[PDB]
């Protein structure tokens, strides 16, 4: 049941807010609207300039107590404590975790300010709507540049030259072409600048020879159309993954390659026919049936029944961190921006309170950095942690705090604070035994598991201890101890490079380990900038709760915002069979293929980009695989583009990744940047789910926001690997009769000769 | 403890996956209530596309309804999404059982021949008061006649006395067959399934193409391959029940027309096929042991994969 972007009516007409605003104290009565297809939510202030915000630039609504209240005397005069509160809306939006801008509204009328937080939120947080298609895209841009008009409702041309800033002068030759106003003077009339114009006028822009080429390679010599069965061929041979099943997956049946020509082909004589033009081609490929990945992998569709152990998980270090380790602030809204973002483990440095107030508080071991009561912090989990995502969070203390009195009250707090969410007790099914597995992410929907020592960390007492149960730390003596003991609600934690001993000398008892027991992983000491270990390391021996310091959106946390994203951003994901099941085993360092798991192989080629920069430069883009040490590779690297950043196309050899041992852990990442190393966007892809054929890749920034204009075409082939010499024994099953029908006729040709 | 494993091979629908099943009843854990209780969204979607099958083949071969009121019913069951199934209320049960019910429907499941239906589809749609029950259990042969496509590469250890028998069950589609040489290390024993019903009907990824021409051409194929010099070969021909049944109406001689025996004789038919099979391989020397069976059947397939065990543990 994933509906697509829906903007209720109360949205779309718009209600009445006072905008307010703590730093400047300014106070302006506005209209808030959100247009017919939710890209912005968008007002008019000052005098009559339009400002808009991007709802996919969303990060959090907040309203009632959790709206940020106007401590100003001065604004709270023109305001006014239960109903004033109640009507306040905060919308956090921003790039990242850390640089969140802060927008306050108050409605005028009664119990407005709940519906529009609640319905901005949906939108924000729709999975469509972030992997929408590439004509979607376009489409925001033009909804754009017709909400931010002049004070007299006009589309000023200077915008759209904005928006277009790389080549200004072909921008105006292709508003002139259209019959357009193009001086950077004057302004266009909303009437005259209808959607079918701005679509012309991006083909007059972009010269397309890339998809010329692509025609001409589907037998289209005679290139101005394309036939319903040369379509319905080229979606079914080229545009289809061919690992799929061709019952569970059905082709393209004649009728339904008809329905897609009705939807794209604009000409009437190409559509009446059943024909295709390259305007109709070109929109086929940026279209809603065309997109790089299926819905099934963007979608909660992973079995969430299995043991805990048995999931990759969303983990933050040190979470309150807005900067380094050593010096800066501690954060109470890091952990709503983490728990809101979808991880599922957040680190608490809790410390002993000074003798007036003894109120427990959070901070890095004793260093330079700023402090934030307990209290706050736990009211900000329980606000966000079951936001985005109903699956357990785990809350990992590094309890220091060597008082009785101090360590009931954390205790106390979390009880109170969490109520029924909070886990204090074992559950029925799953007793704390020998040989009993852990619970499963489905068993535990909507819960808080405290991660506390029982009985450097300091020791616990009886109200702490008892609020552990399923996630018990413990210092790990061994492999061999571990599997001695057969406890699955013990788990112990690695720093990064005891981790990496580990992995490097006992790789398969590690694996063999992580079925049935937790390892969290953090990173070391010397990481004062707050750098990340690749998490890939450590997933692939089994490794759940890979932490990381989600403030530094650096390559390591780009991947882990990308592959996290799937299974519906749920923070879990499930690993691949053969390192669950306690039946099987194999090498994480395996330079050959496994036998039971179905390798791949992939072939990526980089055709062309589009608005990639917003002036002239030259462009590359980095193709990296990542997964076990055989799958990855990660120096390929097109050459820089020609100075053009509007349409650049790549005359480029095919990227070849020919042996995926383990696809189902391999994730393939495309990154865009500008010549001198500026990053412009990226795309994570789990190669197990990623298409064959042309596809526009819409690229994301940093921190995994959809990107409205930069975007890529490439060529992909994701096939079921082969090896070379056994290469005529795989046609063969695929196509028996072909090779059985040859030898039956060489022996009837025979029959003669032999006699007898 | 000795292990030895084995593979289920087959082209699509042959039957390897309700082999598996009974290996599961028989000699593993076997479906209690509560496994049961998953397989009733299962059962209701099988429903809804079988019917939805028929539905298709009205127009597609021009077949009337014989009631008006069907149409109606027609209409609506074909714009059910099976995927979001999870019930069999009102008013999908009174439609699809009156469809069921129209000499039109029936006289389109006759000549399924001419189309994909799944062939658990009569015993389901005879049994929808049953299926319907707001209480309903699934029986075991429920189970054993779902229809669920296998996709991959599945390997189920099981546990009897003398061994540990790993069953590896495959996907019998022409692009499942690309990743079989993914489970071709250290191969005990190959099992092979041919469906026996399947000797005039055509491929789902091939419609043009006889399904018990790939299934031969198959067989006589994988036999002769590497990795198989020192594995033994059993062959079952499966679904004898249901050629039983065919054989009294579609002609096997209007197939394969070296059949030279009499028509309406399901041991003569199914005997030719046998032959088809094993007879005059030229790459291949190795005894095939074959065995007629029906894999929806518990007792038949208790006994004959008892004969098969002995086969394989005496060559191993
Ligand atoms: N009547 C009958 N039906 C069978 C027999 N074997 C399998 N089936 C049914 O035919 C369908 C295909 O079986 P399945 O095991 O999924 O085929 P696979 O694709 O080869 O695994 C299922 O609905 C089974 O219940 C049989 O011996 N007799
Ligand atoms: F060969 Al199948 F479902 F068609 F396992
Ligand atoms: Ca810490
Ligand atoms: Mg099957």
């Amino acid at each position: 049941q994933l509906e697509p972007p829906t903007v209720v009516e109360t949205l779309r007409r718009g209600s009445k807010f006072i905008k307010w605003d703590e730093e400047t104290s300014s106070r302006n009565l506005v209209t808030l609207r959100v247009d017919p297809n939710g890209f912005f939510l968008y007002w008019t202030g000052p005098n009559m300039e339009v400002d808009t915000l991007d709802i996919s630039s969303i990060r959090d609504t907040r309203t009632g107590r959790y709206a940020r209240l106007p401590k100003d005397p001065k604004i709270r005069e023109v305001l006014g404590d239960a109903r004033l509160e109640e009507k306040l809306m905060t919308v956090v939006s921003g790039p990242d975790p850390v640089n969140t801008v802060f927008l306050n509204f108050m409605a005028v009328q009664d119990d407005t300010a709940k519906v529009w937080s609640e319905e901005l939120f949906k939108l924000a947080m729709n999975i469509l709507a972030q992997n929408a298609s590439r004509n979607t895209f376009l489409r925001k841009a033009y909804t754009k540049l017709k909400l931010q008009v002049n004070q007299d409702g006009r589309i000023p041309v200077k915008n759209i030259l904005k928006m277009f800033s790389a080549d200004k002068k072909r921008v105006e030759t292709a508003l002139e072409s259209c019959g357009l106003k193009f001086n950077r003077s004057e302004s266009i009339r909303p009437d005259e600048f209808s959607l079918e114009i701005f679509e012309r006028f991006l083909n007059k822009l972009c010269l397309r020879p890339d998809i010329d080429k692509i025609l001409l390679e589907i037998g289209a010599k005679g290139k101005p159309y394309l036939t319903l069965e040369q379509l319905m061929d080229f979606i079914n041979q080229k545009q289809r993954d061919p690992r799929l099943n061709e019952v569970l997956y059905p082709p393209l049946r004649p009728s339904q390659a008809r329905l897609l020509i009705e939807k794209y082909e604009p000409n009437q004589q190409f559509l009446e026919r059943d024909q295709m033009s390259m305007e109709g081609f070109s929109r086929y490929l940026g279209g809603e049936e065309n997109g790089i990945l299926p819905l099934e992998a963007l979608d909660l569709s992973t079995d969430m029944t299995q043991p805990l152990s048995a999931y990759f998980i969303n983990s933050s270090h040190n979470t309150y961190l807005t900067a380094g380790q050593l010096a800066g602030t501690s954060s109470v809204e890091m952990y709503r921006q983490a728990l809101l973002w979808g991880c599922r483990c957040v680190e608490l440095d809790v410390w002993k309170g000074r003798p007036p107030e003894e109120e427990p508080f959070i901070t890095h071991g004793f260093t330079m950095t700023t402090e934030v009561p307990l209290r706050d912090v736990l009211e900000a989990i329980a606000e966000t942690a079951f936001k985005t995502s109903p699956y357990p969070v785990i809350l990992s203390f590094e309890n220091h705090v060597d008082s009785a009195k101090q360590q009931a009250k954390m205790a106390e707090y979390c009880r109170s604070i969490f109520g029924d969410a909070l886990l204090i007790e074992p559950l029925d099914k799953y007793p704390l035994a020998p040989g009993v597995p852990l619970p499963s992410p489905q068993d535990l929907m909507g819960r808080i598991l405290v991660k506390n020592k029982k009985r450097s960390e300091v020791n616990a007492t009886e109200e702490m201890s008892t609020l552990v149960n399923y996630i018990e730390p413990v210092k790990f003596k061994s492999f061999e101890a571990a599997r001695k003991r057969n406890k699955c609600f013990e788990m112990s934690s690695f720093v990064e490079t005891k981790a990496m001993e580990q992995l490097t000398k006992s790789p398969m008892e590690f694996v063999e380990y992580n079925k049935q027991q937790l390892s969290r992983i953090y990173p070391k000491g010397t990481r004062v900038d707050s750098s990340n270990y690749m998490p890939q390391l450590f997933w692939n021996v089994g490794c759940q709760l890979v932490a990381l310091n989600f403030q530094t959106l650096d390559v390591a946390m780009q991947l882990n915002a990308g592959v996290f994203e799937y299974n519906g951003r749920s923070g879990y994901l499930l690993k691949p069979e053969f390192m669950r099941r306690p039946d099987k085993s194999f090498d994480p360092f395996t330079e050959v293929i496994v036998d039971g798991i179905v390798a791949n192989a992939l072939r990526v080629k980089v055709i062309s980009g589009q608005f990639l920069s917003d002036r002239k430069v030259g462009i590359y883009v980095e193709v990296d695989m990542f997964g076990l040490p055989v799958d990855t590779r990660r120096k390929y690297r097109t050459r820089t583009s020609q100075g053009n950043s509007f349409n650049p196309v790549w005359d480029e050899e095919p990227f070849d990744f020919p042996k995926v041992v383990l696809p189902t852990l391999a994730s393939l990442r495309i990154a865009a940047f500008e010549e001198g190393g500026k990053f412009v966007g990226h795309r994570i892809l789990p190669v197990s789910a990623i298409r064959s054929g042309y596809h526009y890749v819409c690229l994301r920034n940093e921190a995994n926001q959809p990107l409205c204009l930069p975007a890529l075409l490439i060529y992909t082939e994701a096939s079921d690997y082969i090896p070379d010499d056994h290469q005529d024994y795989a046609e063969a099953l695929i196509n028996p009769i072909k090779h059985v029908s040859l030898m039956d006729q060489r022996a009837r040709q025979l029959a003669a000769l032999i006699g007898e | 403890r000795r292990e030895l494993k084995l593979l289920l091979l087959g082209t699509g629908e042959s039957g390897k996956s309700t082999f598996i099943k009974q290996m599961r009843i028989i000699h593993g854990s076997g479906y209690s209530d509560e496994d049961k209780r998953g397989f009733t969204k299962l059962v209701y979607q099988n429903i809804f596309t079988a019917m939805q099958a028929m539905i298709r083949a009205m127009d597609t071969l021009k077949i009337p309804y014989k009631y008006e009121h069907n149409k109606a019913h027609a209409q609506l069951v074909r714009e059910v999404d099976v995927e979001k199934v999870s019930a069999f209320e009102n008013p999908y049960v009174d439609a699809i059982k009156s469809l069921w019910n129209d000499p039109g429907i029936q006289e389109c499941y006759d000549r399924r021949r001419e189309y994909q239906l799944s062939d658990s589809t009569k015993y389901y749609l005879n049994d929808l008061d049953r299926v319907a029950d707001p209480s309903y259990l699934p029986t075991q042969q429920d189970v054993l006649r779902v229809r669920v496509p296998t996709t991959g590469i599945i390997e189920y250890p099981f546990d009897l006395q003398s061994v540990i028998f790993r069953m590896v069950d495959v996907g019998g589609q022409r692009s499942e067959r690309r990743k079989w040489i993914h489970c071709f290390e250290n191969v005990t024993s190959i099992m092979f399934l041919v469906a026996l019903s399947e000797y005039d009907q055509v491929l789902v990824e091939s419609d043009n193409e006889n399904r018990m021409e790939e299934s031969k051409a198959l067989f006589r194929t994988i036999i002769t391959y590497p990795w198989f010099q020192n594995s033994s070969v059993i062959l079952f021909l499966n679904k004898k029940d249901l050629l039983e049944e065919k054989i009294m109406y579609s002609h096997l001689v209007d197939y394969f027309p070296e059949y030279d025996g009499p028509q309406r004789d399901a041991q003569a038919a199914r005997e030719f096929i046998l032959k088809m099979f094993v007879d005059l391989n030229p790459d291949s020397d190795k005894i095939i042991y074959s065995h007629f069976t029906c894999a929806t059947d518990t007792e038949n397939i208790r006994f004959v994969f008892a004969a098969v065990k002995d086969t394989i543990l005496q060559l191993n």
